[PDB]
RNA sequence: GUAACCUCGGGAAAAGGAGUGGCUCUGACGGCCGGGUCAGAACUGGAACGGACGCGGGGAUCCCGACUGUUUACUAG
RNA sequence: GCGCGGAGAGGGGGGCCCGGGGGCGGACCCCGCGCGUCCCCGGCCGCCCCUGAAAAGCCGGGGGGCGCCGGCCGCGCGCCG
RNA sequence: GGGUGAAGACCGGGAAGGGGCGUGCCCGCCCGUCGAACGGGGAGCCGGCGGAGACUCCGGCAGGCGCGGCCCCCGCGGAGA
């Protein structure tokens, strides 16, 4: 046989995301030494859309700390900003929704977005729109916080690891059909060379293991082993079950 | 409704889809199509510009908003929750 | 004369939105062709995103110099209603702090 | 509990009023106004000066527990009013509930 | 090319900055037996159209020697 | 309830060439028909710097100050908590203030007044710049 | 003048009828002269007028695929 | 077609921009009228799980430091198609 | 700078990585005079002439950008736009 589809995705060339007309990279505020013992102020200048992305971005300037001038950052924007606004980002932060803080300082019950997993990374957890974290415990003799993703998995981080308050803007974006093979074409064109989607079992047996036959179909079981090798992993990868249950 | 029973503003996709898409196509872009009234000045001129992008035609403030609609239920829920939290920690300090 | 039609005047002619021209007759009888420029914005505030009055939509460097300035602190960076939003709110906010 | 309702319909009655921001400035300036009333949501900026110049002449200052629709509605207006200022109340008003 | 006035036309003949200066009579149509005046000059090309045959003269003998004349008179 | 223009007060520029710089008022008008003005006297221009050089021709030409002198809309002032005693009522008027040479004669009458106060470090809030962050 | 059926949007130009030239007139619609269009009448031609040109044949059903789209350049759309 | 107004409408009086037009020059200009076509521009409105390049170069503002900076008259503008 | 491979070669931010004014001081983390005779870009029109060239020649009238001489000035008006 040839090279799969999988194979040949993972060596560029025409399997690049698209990212001409991009704003940038969404991150956090650096830490620093001005707040890592107060609060440093800022003004919302814009809010902005993203090429691929669902959620809006907000660009915010900051006072320049170790110089003249002023310094530009880009945001992923929670529901509920607006333009010319002003947020504060420290130890000292004050529990509005545009605001950054370490999680420690952070009530129980709280929705937070753009979290970092380990401190100064500078956010990694809950980015896509819709989306949310919650503040479940503290524990201070281990300095260690619990808190709930937004798959329903829960995950003990440092305290000092900062967030945002607040849930993602643009939430309910996937309740709408796209209706139209039009739609999803200008969606992915937006992304990645992804789309149509030809089915393995109507392709010949040199292009994929599912093809062939005098009838249409999967020879064998679907389900594929932890360990097979990368030209065989195809189906339903090391599944614990299959079908549909009904219960929880 | 002199034009139409029950299409409403679907009328536009004839008779094209079916009808759960269309019906729940009505309801999203109603709201969707809405003016809703501006937080900072009481007037109903807030407009959609891009899927979480609302914009004011009076005052000229945007703000970050759902899709579809400018308000999202979850986020009244945290917003309350915050405000709420935000109070029993500054009486004890 | 029964044919008014031209050709065209640039190193190529492919219709790009620099390669415009209009029509006009010269003393000779005769039908030309002229170019259309392209007018450029006039400055805009930094502030609000509408255009700042006073001054032509020419290039700068075709201007004299009392032709690209307005007679205020601020003039030509921000409006007159912009710049009465930051005095107040400077003189309040020294006054309170 | 209490109505400062009343207050407002008999001024509108029998008193003397304005409705706007450049009024409120201008009778403020020149010591015409006995009280002045603010919506919740007005500009905070328009806050701060009213504030101050209110400071500057001595003048009384509320705030109202509404949005200027509410407040222009509590008028009996059907456009929005985010300062109101009475410069003469009624011998039906007692402006009594505020101050 | 632009137009000039009478008073800055001997003037700029004063300051010997003129290089010619054409006299041409004007006899048909909105130009009714009228003169033309054009002085040459080092950027511009100055044009002052006199109300009345008899002016011209005047200016003309006004500035005799000073700059170098030429006469045109087309008469058809 | 008691108006607050009155003669010795001092207010801010907000509209015009001289925005944002400080102003006396030493005549309110009396309200017309064209509204309420009054006649102002402010500074134009700071009186530069000094250092420790001390060049004396240019030191003097750094030490001067200028002033402006004329009426404007009342709607265009801020009026602030301060004061400023003076007396210029006297040879300033609404009809020497219409006439051309009489205003520049006010002009150099004010500018040496002004020097003065300058010298004697008096009026510190009156005599400085007020920040602005545009 | 238009049926069954229908996801109520369609089906639908459904099906199916009648008129149309030339000449001489009448009315309607603007502005402080202009313009075309629409409507009506008399007369008159081998019972003829979308006079060349340009330009759907229709209906009743069954099977397959929902639909617009793509394909074996040179025998399969 | 819309749209706007107490965060200031209508009215009266002004300022700015407008790839354009008229007059006089260039140059000793037959006179009026009109439907349509093509190109360009303008203010609106509509659409998107699609938001519709960059840099050289040029200019302005704030603060600081410095000082003729314009007018007239002369010259010049290389390489390759 | 380097890293890797028997090499050919291929891969590459962690490296004491430049200027100015003018001689002493000051500023400064780190590539490309590569890649568009359709994108950006300071400025051209008319008349005439040959056998074969013209927005290029000649006549006229203009634009832009520099350099050199002579005179040659460090802001006033408005209520406000
Ligand atoms: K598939
Ligand atoms: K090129
Ligand atoms: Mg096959
Ligand atoms: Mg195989
Ligand atoms: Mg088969
Ligand atoms: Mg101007
Ligand atoms: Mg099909
Ligand atoms: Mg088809
Ligand atoms: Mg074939
Ligand atoms: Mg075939
Ligand atoms: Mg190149
Ligand atoms: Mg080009
Ligand atoms: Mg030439
Ligand atoms: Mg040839």
């Amino acid at each position: 046989g040839r090279r799969i589809r999988v194979q040949r995705k993972g060596a560029g060339s025409v399997f690049r995301a698209h990212v001409a007309r991009r704003l940038g990279a969404a991150k956090l505020r650096a830490n620093d030494f001005a707040e890592r013992t107060g609060s440093v102020r800022g003004v919302v200048k814009a809010i902005l859309h993203d090429r691929g992305r669902g959620a809006p971005l907000a660009r915010v300037q900051f006072p320049n700390m170790r110089g003249e001038g002023r310094v530009n950052e880009l945001f992923i924007a929670p529901e509920g900003m607006y333009t010319g606004q002003e947020v504060f980002s420290g130890n000292k932060a004050t529990l509005h929704i545009g605001n950054i803080l370490p999680v420690g300082n952070i009530p129980e019950g709280t929705y937070v977005c753009n979290v970092e997993e380990k401190p100064m990374d500078r956010g990694c957890l809950a980015r896509a729109s819709g989306t949310y974290c919650l503040v479940v415990a503290h524990n201070m003799e281990t300095n260690k916080t619990r808190i709930r993703l937004p798959s329903g998995q829960k995950k003990l981080i440092s305290s000092k690891a900062r967030a945002m308050i607040g849930l993602v803007a643009g939430g309910g974006r996937t309740d709408k059909p796209l209706l139209k093979a039009g739609n999803a074409y200008h969606k992915y064109k937006a992304k990645r060379n992804c789309w149509p989607v030809v089915r393995g079992v109507a392709m010949n047996p040199v292009d994929h293991p599912h093809g062939g036959g005098n009838h249409q179909h999967i020879g064998v079981s679907s389900c594929v082993p932890r360990n097979a090798v990368p030209g065989q992993k195809v189906g339903l990868i090391a599944a614990r079950r299959t079908g549909c249950s009904g219960g929880k | 409704a002199k034009r139409t029973k029950k299409v409403g503003l679907t009328g536009k996709y004839g008779t094209r889809y079916g009808r759960a898409a269309r019906k729940q196509l009505l309801k999203i872009e109603t709201s969707q199509k809405a003016k809703y009234t501006c937080p900072f000045c009481a007037k109903d001129k807030v407009r959609r510009t891009a899927c979480g992008i609302w914009t004011c035609r009076s005052c000229s403030k945007t703000m970050a908003g759902g899709a579809y609609s400018l308000h999202t239920e979850p986020a009244n829920a945290a917003r309350a929750t915050i405000r709420r939290l935000r109070l029993a920690r500054e009486d004890a300090q | 004369m029964a044919d008014c039609r031209v050709t065209c005047r640039f190193h190529s002619t492919y219709r790009t939105r620099s390669k415009i021209v209009r029509y006009k007759r010269t003393p000779g009888n005769r039908l030309t062709s002229l170019r259309v420029k392209k007018l450029p914005n006039a400055p805009h505030c930094a502030e609000t995103g509408k255009q700042i009055h006073g001054i032509p939509r020419v290039i700068p460097q075709h201007l004299t110099r009392q032709q690209r300035k307005v007679s205020r602190p601020y003039g030509g960076k921000l409006c007159g209603s912009a710049l009465r939003a930051h005095i107040l709110e400077s003189f309040l906010n020294e006054e309170n702090q | 509990q209490d109505s400062i309702s009343l207050t407002l319909t008999l001024v509108v009655k029998s008193g003397k009023y304005t409705l706007g921001t450049d009024q409120a400035i201008r009778n403020i300036r020149d010591g015409k106004a006995q009280l002045v009333f603010m919506a919740n949501n007005c500009p905070p900026l328009v806050k701060s000066q009213v504030d101050y110049l209110c400071h500057l002449s001595k003048t009384p200052v509320r705030v109202f527990a509404g949005s200027s629709r509410e407040l222009g509605i509590a008028v009996g207006r059907q456009f929005n009013v985010s300062i109101m200022t009475i410069l003469e109340a009624g011998d039906a008003d007692l402006t009594s509930i505020l101050g | 090319p632009n137009t000039i006035t009478e008073e800055n036309l001997m003037k700029m003949i004063a300051d010997g900055r003129g290089k010619k200066l054409v006299v041409k009579s004007c006899s048909k149509g909105r130009l009714q037996g009228k003169v033309k005046l054009k002085l040459r000059t080092a950027k511009y090309l100055y044009t002052l159209t006199v109300p009345n045959a008899d002016d011209a003269k005047s200016i003309v003998k006004g500035c005799k020697d000073k700059v170098e004349v030429q006469y045109v008179n087309d008469s058809e | 309830s008691q108006p607050i223009i009155k003669p010795g007060l001092v207010c801010i520029v907000l509209q015009g060439r001289h925005a944002g710089k400080k102003a006396v008022i030493v005549e309110a008008l009396p309200h017309n028909e064209r509204g309420s003005y009054a006649i102002v006297a402010g500074i134009a221009a700071l009186p530069r710097r000094i250092t420790n050089s001390m060049s004396d021709e240019e030191a003097v030409c750094r030490g001067r100050v200028r002033s402006f002198v004329k009426c404007m809309n009342v709607n265009h002032l801020m009026p602030t908590s301060c004061r400023l005693e003076n007396n210029y009522k006297d040879f300033i008027s609404t009809q020497t203030v219409a006439d051309v040479t009489k205003r520049r004669e006010i002009i150099e009458t004010v500018n040496k007044d002004f020097q003065r106060r300058i010298l004697e470090h008096r009026d510190t809030w009156f005599f400085t710049k007020l920040p602005i962050d545009a």
